[PDB]
């Protein structure tokens, strides 16, 4: 029944001590932090305490929408050689660092997932050329569905597949997903292997990476320009930001420290010193 | 089907309420509803088997 | 009590093994949970579960390694350490599926002229960085998985040039706590401190953790044990020292689903 | 249609909003939760478990193990300080990557008490008294025990219980400090000294560590959201 | 109808 | 007008909704349904109907009828497999096609219990006993008797009851499992075996074909609805 | 004229509900409820004229 | 989605309107207030106060201390000005500048009563008896004390009480005053007379000041809130 | 949670009402009631230590 | 007024 | 439901 906007304990007045209790002296062996507050160790007088943790739920500390990729897409003139570039992009939080780095303060969580698109386009070649507003196809292909080879190509039919159509100018877009884990928790670390090894078996065939699951976790998002080639090139691109709302998380861990470097927790030479100089006895 | 619940109400210028009516069949479709709860820190802060009395030594 | 029961006194007994001490610095819970066996409403796999019960929750005994002025750091996985272990290991590898806790009870006794305080930590999901800038995520199986004789921490990292024919092992920095993060922060995990003026020994009972019910034991380790010398070995004025480091582990109601033919692992 | 008036904020998009959207997945068979342990309600929770002090970040010692281990000796009594660090929990280098340094890197105010607790690392038959103190803000920073005497502090007499707490009390002019160096929202000095000497007998080493530790009190909040400078991504 | 917290 | 502001998600269309929309046909006299027979109210109805597995996929048998085909013969008893398969209901090409596997390719997730039932199509005087396997994944996949017979199995007499069914109980590691190839969460083997021998008195075929079926048992579930690749568009 | 359902909810931050309002005469306008019953599927995998129990011979 | 029809006003920003709009930070911890003292509800409560006029703006007093202080002397008997004042409160340049002045440049519209105090700051051994006068608009601006007699009046006699108040009752056509100057909404003429003479005994200063202060009755009110004149921002 | 308040009625063609309701959380987020008090101006016109009465003498 | 399910 | 002022 405590709630996160609940006021914290006031301080309780106290005065001079002469006694056997000993609340300063501890053993940080055992494990444990000592659990004491200033009347423990000095006189204090009465305070009513009106200050909350609000802020600092699991939700609230959680509750922004974070860039988590930029995908880029175009839309040229027929006659160009090269052919028109559609998006693919592997969802996941780990291709930028802000939000990694927060939920990785945790080994597990849970959370339904808001997804919300902003999209700007511009010319390329300077030209005079115009073009007619875009509409964009965000379609998310999970795993085992056909991802799409080409910008007109069947797979944007999506009869079961997800996807938004997205008119230029307009709202960034927007859509909510629960939590869709085929596991009771996501799991933001796994320590192993989706393969075993065996002795009969050759070392290549057994082979896997550290610390990878399901090689496609969760599938791609596919992105297009919907309208036909153009005579003036534009060229888009959507960011995508991901907000985990009605959050759950579990095991806290130290954050991460040196740069990232690559989906696991590897890091790089030259990386490795974060800390800076300072003097012992200097403030 | 309206949920109605009070505002902390921060500077001033009875009790603030406001107004909440899910719109769609999907909890996941839904707000954040910031009604969180707190918990004690113990699992972390004093995860020993023997209960710790802290004006008491901590090994006898 | 004062029918003389103390904190740093101890006896544990499990199947048919106990251990004993007289200088304890009480004992941890991970995260206040006692280990448990997988409930109904929890449960997964639908095959009714094998339980060994005494025969594979007893104390295990690794080999000891030795604490020396250079220690860097030991680390261990867990089920891993015990994959080797009597009926414990055999069960792990004949199923597919299986789960279980854990007593660790990590042992080091000295003098009242030593000095120096092991920092002894469990991690749940303890991924640890690699030896490579040429390619991340490479640690080969073999080497994630040492058995008992486990792994060492090192103070200093250095990438495999050998392109050809890579180590394809882990580099295990001990400031970074082997994992990119600081190790003073490591104390958010459940630990003991092993302090030789204070305690000879570390216990820590480890739940079963993991966003599932039960996994792959062969594929999965669920907790880490890491000991990591916080202030350095030190005796009298000897420049060499040595004290030895023993750990002994009980898996804890564990329960194993899938029974097959057994599992024989690439571990070379 | 109802007659209806688009106000300003129409159509923006703001990160921090709180608002309904179409679920892309209806009727989707979501896997249960199961009991995992270590759920965490609060960042503070986090904030109020013990983490180690990186007290001596000198050149050759920072980034490396022995930038956590403070060096003691059984050398006769001085009035020289053990160590000193200002309280500035987010940005003083010694405190901003602890746990509680971390958490607060993440919010733009902090308030309430705070606690240092230090571990003894010495041989059992190393004796002594330290005395730890904290002086608030606004005078000349201690750097003799005379000085550090006259705030607050902790005569710690090493013995069985190894390790020794001060309490750092919440003594603040505003209602909450900023997150960064500021010296309107400056919180003072914590130091160590030698009140009598470490004593040894002989064949015993006359020189040992001890650690420091930093965690949160019950009374110690956050706020005001805010990115860190911890970690980046350049490139 | 309407619930109230 | 009331006083409205938009919000993001404003005017995209999501193929996935569902909102309300104008009838283009106002007033329409619809035609009341009538009771038509077999009425189906959930897809995985169907994947609990037993269909034919094409488990002969050879060169030259698939895409013919054969493939349906597993051929048996009086000879001596030996310890090798009949037929192997892998636990892939969605991605096994000889499980894909069947109607679980096909209704399985337009999820991503599935989970349960399956069920395989083989039919012997030999003359009433032919007699047997086979070894129906079933071993989770984590070993060597069964290749003589020995090691089928230690994983789930069921030994099948050759009899009036024409038919014998094996029941692959969901044991997996995960809540629910991919649809596609994953090692993270494949599902083991199935394998048939001979228990003693296929035998026959004279003037009688000494070959015989068996046909399996595989279907869905009610505790069978898939999630996360998606596009199939058993069907396409070229141009 | 309001309808008020209960969500069934997954993900946790009583019974949360939803509401729902029909704008339009033509029950064809309407969204979908996704409030559908589930059948036995006997007449697909069971269409025998004799009831089957499956402990027994299916032929006697 | 529910049938809306835009109706004009739509998306516009209106900077006098008053809408709900998303918090950008949630959930922040709130400083509670405290009981600071001298809160004010309502800016004609400081209209209210008594400040000092700048009767004097002579070329060389006008913007020095000296243009607050009206020069009386002890000479013989005249029916001639001390002071003559325009009642138009916000735009006579002696009125203008006081708070009350100040406050009815943010409005457009002032009405009500309001007072004059003046304070007698010569010697106690100074007497005399000074008459001050409100003449109503409409009439020439009295110039003798013949004429400032004839409209609403106070005759001050000097002594202990140091000051006396003369209240310019509302007396106006419309119901509210403009806050420029406007003839039709003239506010009409303030004045001040010698009744008989200052006398003073000998070893006396002859001449002194008497310092004047305007205020607001509580029956005083303004409205249509607008920008000042009094302040601006050239580049 | 509707809040139905009265206008104060100025130019006319009862009680004419109007409605609020609060969308948000956040109690900053809500617009301005504008249902203010006023009060004495006393603390700044009279802070004076002994209680004036204007018909009499200030000095006594 | 309002139907529940 | 509804508050009145
Ligand atoms: C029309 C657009 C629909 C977009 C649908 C996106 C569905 C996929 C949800 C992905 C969930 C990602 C959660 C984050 C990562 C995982 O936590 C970790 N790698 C562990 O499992
Ligand atoms: C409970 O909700 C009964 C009260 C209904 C109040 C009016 C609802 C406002 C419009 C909601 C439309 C439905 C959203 C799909
Ligand atoms: C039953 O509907 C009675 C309750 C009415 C609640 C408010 C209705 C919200 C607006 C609906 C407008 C009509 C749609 C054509
Ligand atoms: C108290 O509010 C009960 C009456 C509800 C009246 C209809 C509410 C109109 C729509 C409000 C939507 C919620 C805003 C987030």
């Amino acid at each position: 029944a405590a709630t996160s906007r609940d006021a914290l304990p006031n301080t309780e007045a106290s005065g001079p001590t002469h006694s056997k209790e000993i609340p300063a002296l501890t053993a940080v062996e055992t494990g444990a932090t000592n659990p004491l507050v200033p009347s423990d160790t000095v006189q204090t007088r009465h305070v009513v305490q009106h200050r909350s943790r609000s802020e600092s739920s699991i939700e609230s500390f959680f509750a922004r929408g974070a860039c988590v990729t930029i995908m880029t897409v175009d839309n040229p003139a027929s006659t160009t050689n090269k052919d028109k570039l559609f998006a693919v992009w592997k969802i996941t939080y780990k291709d930028t660092v802000q939000l990694r780095r927060k939920l990785e303060f945790f080994t597990y969580s849970r959370f339904d997932m808001e997804l919300t698109f902003v999209v700007t386009a511009n010319f390329t070649e300077t030209n005079n050329g115009h073009a007619l507003n875009q509409v964009y196809q965000i379609m998310y292909v999970p795993p085992g569905a056909p991802v799409p080879e080409k910008w007109d190509d069947y797979t944007w039919q999506t009869s079961s597949n997800p996807s938004i159509f997205y008119t230029y100018g307009t709202a960034p877009a927007r859509i909510s997903v629960p939590y869709v884990g085929i596991s009771n928790a996501y799991s933001h670390f796994y320590d192993g292997f989706s393969k075993v090894p065996l002795k009969d078996q050759s070392a290549a065939l057994g082979d896997s990476l550290y610390g990878a699951a399901s090689l496609n976790d969760f599938g791609i998002l596919a992105v297009r320009v919907v309208n036909d080639h153009n005579p003036t090139k534009v060229t888009s691109k959507i960011r995508v930001y991901l907000k985990p709302k009605h959050i759950r998380v579990w095991c806290p861990r130290p954050p991460r420290a040196v740069a990232y470097y690559g989906p696991g927790v590897d890091y790089k030479d030259g990386t490795l010193t974060p800390l800076s100089t300072k003097d012992l006895t200097t403030y | 089907g309206a949920q109605v619940s009070s505002q902390k109400v921060g500077a001033h210028e009875s009790t603030i309420n406001y107004t909440t009516i899910n719109y769609y069949r999907d909890s996941a479709s839904n707000a954040a509803s910031k009604q969180d709860f707190s918990q004690d820190p113990s699992k972390f802060t004093e995860p020993i088997k023997d209960v710790l009395i802290k004006t008491a030594p901590m090994l006898n | 009590e004062a029918c003389g029961y103390s904190d740093r006194v101890l006896q544990l007994t499990l199947g048919n093994s106990t251990i004993t001490t007289q200088e304890a610095a009480n004992s941890v819970v991970a995260y206040g949970r006692w280990p448990e066996y997988l409930r109904d409403s929890e449960a997964n796999p639908v095959d009714q579960p094998t339980e060994p019960d005494v025969a594979a929750c007893r104390f295990y005994t690794l080999d000891t390694v030795s604490w020396t002025k250079e220690s860097r750091g030991w680390w261990w996985k867990l089920p891993d350490a015990l994959r080797d272990m009597g009926l414990f290991g055999q069960n792990m590898y004949y199923h597919y599926l299986g789960r279980s806790g854990y007593t660790v009870h990590v042992q080091c006794n000295a003098s009242k002229f030593h000095q120096g305080a092991l920092g002894v930590f469990a991690v749940p999901e303890m991924c640890l960085a690699g030896d490579s800038n040429t390619t991340t995520m490479y640690t080969s199986y073999q080497n994630a998985n040492p058995g008992e004789k486990g792994g060492t921490f090192t103070g200093t990292f250095t990438p495999d040039n050998n392109q050809t024919s890579p180590a394809r092992r882990f580099c295990p920095v001990d400031y970074l706590l082997g994992n990119g993060t600081l190790l003073g922060n490591a104390f958010v995990f459940p630990h003991q401190i092993i302090n030789l003026r204070t305690n000879n020994c570390a216990t820590l009972v480890l739940p079963y953790v993991n966003s599932l019910s039960i996994d792959s034991m062969v594929k999965h380790n669920n907790w880490g044990i890491a000991i990591l010398p916080l202030a350095p070995l030190n005796f009298a004025s000897e420049s060499s020292p040595e004290i030895p480091i023993t750990l002994t582990i009980a898996p804890m109601c564990c329960e194993f689903n899938g029974l097959r033919n057994i599992t024989l692992p690439r571990l070379q | 249609g109802l007659p209806v008036m688009n106000t300003p904020g129409s159509n923006q998009y703001l990160t921090a909003d709180n608002f309904q959207s179409p679920c892309a997945l209806p009727e989707f068979d979501v896997t249960p939760p199961i009991d995992i342990p270590g759920e965490v309600k609060n960042m503070m929770e986090l904030a109020e478990i013990d983490t180690m002090i990186p007290f001596d970040l000198s050149a050759t010692k920072k980034n490396t193990m022995e930038m956590y281990r403070v060096r003691l000796s059984d050398k006769p009594h001085t009035d020289d300080p053990i160590l000193c660090l200002s309280l500035s929990p987010a940005s003083d280098p010694r405190l901003s990557h602890t746990m509680l340094g971390e958490i607060l890197n993440y919010y733009t105010h902090w308030a309430g008490s705070l606690k240092f607790t230090f571990l003894f690392c010495g041989s059992m038959m190393a004796t002594g008294k330290l005395l730890v103190s904290y002086a608030p803000p606004g005078a000349d920073p201690p750097k003799k025990r005379k000085e550090a005497m006259l705030g607050t502090h902790v005569i710690w007499d090493i013995g069985l219980q190894s390790s020794c707490t001060m309490v750092v009390p919440w003594i603040s002019n505003t209602t909450y400090r900023q997150t960064i160096d500021d010296s309107f929202t400056e919180g003072g000095y914590i130091s160590v000294f030698y009140q009598t000497r470490i004593v040894v007998p002989l064949s015993t080493p006359r020189e040992m560590d001890i650690l420091g530790f930093v965690s949160a009190c019950n009374d110690f909040s956050v706020r005001l959201l805010r990115d860190t400078t911890h970690i980046e991504q350049k490139a | 109808g309407s619930s109230s917290t």
